[PDB]
RNA sequence: GGCCGGGAACUCAAAGGAGACUGCCAGUGAUAAACUGGAGGAAGGUGGGGAUGACGUCAAGUCAUCAUGGCCCUUACGACCAGGGCUACACACGUGCUACAAUGGCGCAUACAAAGAGAAGCGACCUCGCGAGAGCAAGCGGACCUCAUAAAGUGCGUCGUAGUCCGGAUUGGAGUCUGCAACUCGACUCCAUGAAGUCGGAAUCGCUAGUAAUCGUGGAUCAGAAUGCCACGGUGAAUACGU
RNA sequence: AGAACCUUACCUGGUCUUGACAUCCACGGAAGUUUUCAGAGAUGAGAAUGUGCCUUCGGGAACCGUGAGACAGGUGCUGCAU
């Protein structure tokens, strides 16, 4: 139970356990499982090392965990030194996709400062 | 021949034909249990027949459209009551005492201007 | 509305039906996928923007025909809500009476 | 209200057991108009109550209600600037209404896997007078006993 | 954003303004009002004075800022804290 | 056979229109299918009555478009000119099909 | 501003419409706009012709205008040139061949529009407003009316503080839809601004 | 298979009528008005819901719908244009939406509506695309065609009470199409991400039955852009001792 | 009852002053169609080809452009004048 350099949980259905890989949601998880010919509902614990091993290289077709988390950080860093509008929004911790800042925007700005 | 009744309830219109029979009920070319999954819908269309203890003496052929499960069931039971009095006028007194003869005129109150629903007002702030 | 605002709307309608045919076929070239040469589509979008901006139907803000009001407009009557109500109360809109249900 | 005196709305009895009282309890437990969802919950809970008690669904339900039905309640009333709680005898119809409401709120609070399990568990504890609904009825009787000096 | 089938949008006058700019090798800033034109690989190296509402902010086009629009490099609202 | 669809904003006007048109028939051409009522369109409108900032102050109007279909079958080919050439009432729209 | 328009509330019950034609949404707005233009022009030309209501009909690609007036002779003129020139210009602004019928109002003192217009002209001629209102009320009551209400609002007599004076003689039931209430308004453009005149004339029920 | 022939029964449609009026009975009441019950009846008493808002009040709102007195500008306080902004953001309130879950949510299957809108419009079917959508293309100015497969519901599995298979805000890619143009500054889709939040202090709001609560539906505005507004149905409560 | 432009009334800089919208005007001229250069666009400069009125005809137009002016224009203020 060590796909993609992390310990995916046991005792959970393979679809649910597989999504713990950073870069694998439910769509990729069921695509990986179907490509590996493993039923969705089976627990990770009941899998055999052969079944786990075909999982290992099945998710190797997807950029996941560290390398994907590098490119997203590369893509944000990309904007930030570019000096574009999106970069400046990333600099200031403000909403990037044109949401209002007069109210709300708490996810980007955190809790109210005063 | 057939003794017909029309039943209406909450935007539903039922068409009830009764015949002297061994007891069998088809609504919209379906049996009672095929059509009405709801258990309380089961009773409602049975309520007239059980009251007049005529459940097995009659065969019911019913069509209904409009409304929902409870609307159609109540309309069906109202149509059975109408046809039951068509079958035997004397039964009206017991059916009326049970409350089945009256057409249930409760309808969805319209939405009003300035109101979120028929009566629900927007939240009111003093200041 | 100001007289100039009404004049802007009149000119926009005049431009939009003057260039309606040319804009229609230009948008056909860009939209087409099969008979779509990469260069051929490219000149079309370059040509489309050389036409006056007011020839685009989207630049038309329909206004109350009597006042020129740009808000509360009704397509059926060509009037704003204010002019519709007073023409309705005067009985000058056929078949239009106060509703209740 | 001030003038208009209400004729009671009539409730059609429950299908499985044909009980006027039980149909009201489904209404108490109904949320968001989902009477079908509520009907299954109390029908499931009632049959585990039957199996785990020994009597029928109605008898088991009646036993739990009896241990939760209040007899006297307080009401904050006024003479001058008084604000005392005044003990008043509960009318029989309100006794069942209060018992059903107290059972349902207690069942919601006591965390289990399912609401039917929650309802069955609380209904059973009510039968042996250990439930939180029984606790609340004790508090009401205790609160109305303290203020028995007013009438 | 803009459909792939319709290509990139660059307004015609600016497109032919940088045409002669790169053709002549001129390095003077290109004063434009088209904040909505996408950057072309052609314009890499040029300096474009992009309007922001009040001023033409000079942006030195680099290879990295190619798939973007001129306006993204000329913020229109000035804000420095409250 | 040939269908006449009548639509007007006034139901009394449309009833008068249908009454005369089917009695234009039954003399020059008989066997009329009768004026079928057809559902009436209730086009409703809701406008702000105040010039300024009274959102809950609204007038609700409606235009009832009454429809009628006669469906005159078995035409005598001298009922067609009787059905035609009639200019009965303004405010009634007459549609001739087939 | 809390009374429903007396005409509009009765539009289907007792009062008729002033525009009686049919159109689909494609030409409804155009017909409505042209109706406004012909009414606007006609009132402007027949200002001194005592016109009460202008009825518009649009049968089969043609406009039929019925002008209700208390001065049909002045509207028609010598051999009908004025109605004929009206017919020409009504046709060329409505876009369709025109036909101008003329309805004669038997008693101009019983029509709300003409009563309101007469008061408005008096106020613009600096007649003292209470006298104008009393004369209108008395005239209607004596030619036969179950009631009349006249309301005048604005800077009355040039008063710096606008006020509303109204006289009601007889019976004017506005909540009775069966009641036939002739109602109309007019505005006097005095040297001190606009004075609003409202006239209700009750002519029995049914 | 209303699919066909047919039929005019029924539903339904929309016109015209009937019906409900304290009409009848009993009691109370000043022998009155009226009230309380009952019968009958679909409906019992102003059956339900609308529209309908008296004289006036707040110098309440609107000179920015419009009109208008009086002032004020008249190579500008007018007029045209491109670009910005009205969308900012240490904060504070109002009104909402979505949730904090198991009366759930995820999958599969399967029922039952109403009311609307459509001609540069609604746009079947079929093909392509994971999808948003693209082609091609009927039909329909409409009880015909299209929008358009209602969703809660039900049945069977799964989860196992955990910030979780709850929640879906952010934020990265990649895309669609609407329009000259999606950067400021849209809607939608797909993959990835999976925040706050475990029911909310003082305080406070709405609702007396098809009501509240909950579930969907569509349309005005509108090239495009609703969690708002205006309508429509589906399931459907609790309680009113009393002042 | 729906701010990307438009809306839009705001402001930055580009512009015009009988004006964008009217009516009388006085002259010249089909207008209205297709293009090019410059401009960010406004706009300016051009290139063509259009010569239709409908007809007491010669000439009213239906309009297009300059030039005088009356004037137009104002979502400018006062809702405590209406
Ligand atoms: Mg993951
Ligand atoms: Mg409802
Ligand atoms: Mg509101
Ligand atoms: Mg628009
Ligand atoms: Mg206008
Ligand atoms: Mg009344
Ligand atoms: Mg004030
Ligand atoms: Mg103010
Ligand atoms: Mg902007
Ligand atoms: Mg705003
Ligand atoms: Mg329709
Ligand atoms: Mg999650
Ligand atoms: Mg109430
Ligand atoms: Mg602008
Ligand atoms: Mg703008
Ligand atoms: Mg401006
Ligand atoms: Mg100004
Ligand atoms: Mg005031
Ligand atoms: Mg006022």
């Amino acid at each position: 139970a060590r796909i993609a350099g992390i310990n995916i949980p046991d005792h959970k259905h393979a679809v649910i356990a597989l999504t713990s890989i950073y870069g694998v949601g439910k769509t990729r998880s069921k695509a990986i499982l179907a490509a590996a010919g493993i039923a969705e509902d089976v627990k990770i614990s009941e899998l055999s090392e052969g079944q786990i091993d075909t999982l290992r290289d099945e998710v190797a077709k997807f950029v996941v965990e560290g390398d994907l988390r590098r490119e997203i950080s590369m893509s944000i860093k990309r904007l930030m030194d570019l000096g574009c509008y999106r970069g400046l929004r990333h600099r200031r911790g403000l909403p990037v996709r044109g949401q209002r800042t007069k109210t709300n925007a708490r996810t980007r700005k955190g809790p109210r400062k005063p | 021949n057939q003794y017909y009744g029309t039943g209406r309830r909450k935007s539903s219109a039922a068409r009830v034909f009764i015949k002297p029979g061994n007891g069998k009920i088809v609504i919209n070319q379906r049996s009672l249990e095929q059509y009405f999954g709801r258990e309380t819908a089961r009773m409602v269309v049975r309520q007239p027949l059980e009251l007049v203890d005529m459940v097995e003496k009659l065969d019911l052929y019913i069509t209904v459209k409009g409304g929902g499960i409870s609307g159609q069931a109540g309309a069906i039971r109202h149509g059975i009551t109408r046809a039951l009095m068509e079958y035997d006028e004397s039964l009206r007194s017991e059916l009326r005492k049970a409350g089945f003869v009256t057409r249930d005129a409760r309808q969805v109150e319209r939405k009003k201007v300035g109101l979120r629903k028929a009566r629900r007002r927007p939240q009111f702030s003093k200041r | 509305a100001k007289q100039s605002m009404k004049a802007r709307e009149v000119k926009r309608v005049a431009l939009a039906d003057k260039y309606f045919a040319k804009r229609a076929e230009l948008k056909a070239i860009i939209s087409d996928v099969n008979a779509a040469s990469d260069e051929d589509r490219w000149n079309a979008v370059l040509k489309l923007q050389t036409l006056p901006r007011d020839s685009s139907p989207s630049r038309q803000r329909n206004r109350c025909r009597q006042t020129g009001r740009p808000h509360g407009f009704l397509r059926k009557f060509g009037l704003s809500r204010i002019k519709v109500r007073e023409a309705a109360m005067r009985g000058e809109i056929p078949g239009l009476k106060k509703a209740s249900w | 209200p001030r003038r208009r005196v209400i004729g009671q709305r009539k409730i059609l009895p429950d299908p499985k057991f044909g009980s006027e009282l039980l149909a009201k309890f489904v209404n108490i437990l109904m949320v968001d108009g989902k009477k079908s969802t509520a009907e299954s919950i109390v029908y499931s809970a009632l049959e585990t109550l039957a199996q785990r008690s020994g009597k029928s669904e109605l008898e088991a339900f009646e036993v739990a209600l009896e241990n939760v039905r209040p007899t006297v309640e307080v009401k904050s009333r006024r003479v001058g600037g008084s604000t005392y709680q005044v003990p008043v005898e509960v009318r029989p119809v309100r006794r069942n209404a209060l018992a059903m409401r107290w059972i349902v709120e207690a069942a919601r609070k006591r965390g289990d896997k399912s609401m039917a399990l929650r309802l069955a568990n609380e209904l059973s504890d009510a039968a042996e007078n250990k439930g939180t609904a029984v606790k609340k009825r004790e508090d009401v009787h205790r609160m109305a006993e303290a203020n028995k000096a007013f009438a | 954003p803009r459909s792939l089938k319709k290509g990139p949008f660059i307004d015609l006058h600016l497109l032919k303004k940088v045409e002669k700019a790169v053709e002549s090798g001129d390095k003077k800033p290109l004063r434009t009002w088209s904040r909505r034109s996408t950057i072309f690989p052609n314009m890499i190296g040029l300096t474009i004075a992009v309007h922001n509402g009040r001023q033409h902010v000079p942006v030195f086009v680099t290879d990295e800022m190619v798939g973007h629009k001129l306006g993204e490099f000329a913020p229109t609202r000035t804000y420095r804290g409250h | 056979r040939i269908r006449i669809r009548l639509k007007a904003f006034d139901h009394r006007l449309i009833d008068q229109a249908t009454a005369e048109i089917v009695e234009t028939a039954k003399r020059t051409g008989a066997q009329v299918r009768g004026p079928i009522p057809l559902p009436t369109r209730k086009e409703r409108f809701t406008v702000l009555i105040s010039p300024h900032v009274n959102k809950d102050a609204r007038d609700q109007y409606e235009i009832r478009t009454h429809l009628r279909l006669v469906d005159i079958v078995e035409p005598t080919e001298k009922t067609v000119d009787a059905l035609m050439r009639l200019d009965l009432a303004a405010g009634v729209d007459v549609q001739i099909s087939l | 501003g809390q009374k429903v328009h007396p005409n509009g509330i009765r539009l289907g019950i007792v009062k008729p419409w002033n525009s009686t034609w049919f159109a689909n949404t494609k030409e409804f707005a155009d017909n409505l706009d042209s109706d406004f233009k012909v009414r606007q022009y006609l009132t402007k030309e027949l200002a001194k012709a005592s016109v009460s209501r202008i009825v518009i009909e649009r049968p089969a690609k043609s406009i039929r205008v019925t002008i209700h007036t208390a001065r049909p002779g002045i509207v028609i003129g010598k051999k009908g040139e004025d109605v004929e020139k009206l017919r020409k210009v009504v046709a060329d602004i409505a876009g369709v061949p025109a036909q101008i019928n003329i309805a004669e109002v038997r008693k101009p003192e019983l029509d709300a529009k003409l009563v309101a217009d007469s008061i408005t002209s008096q106020l613009e001629r600096r007649v003292m407003f209470r006298r104008a209102m009393k004369r209108a009320v008395q005239n209607a009551m004596r030619l036969g009316a179950k009631g009349i209400k006249v309301e005048v609002s604005g800077r009355l007599g040039g008063a710096e503080i606008a006020r509303t004076e109204w006289y009601r003689e007889g019976r004017v039931p506005l909540h009775t839809l069966r009641a036939d209430i002739d109602y109309n308004t007019s505005e006097a453009h005095t040297t001190y601004g606009v004075i609003g005149v409202k006239v209700w004339i009750f002519k029995g029920e049914i």
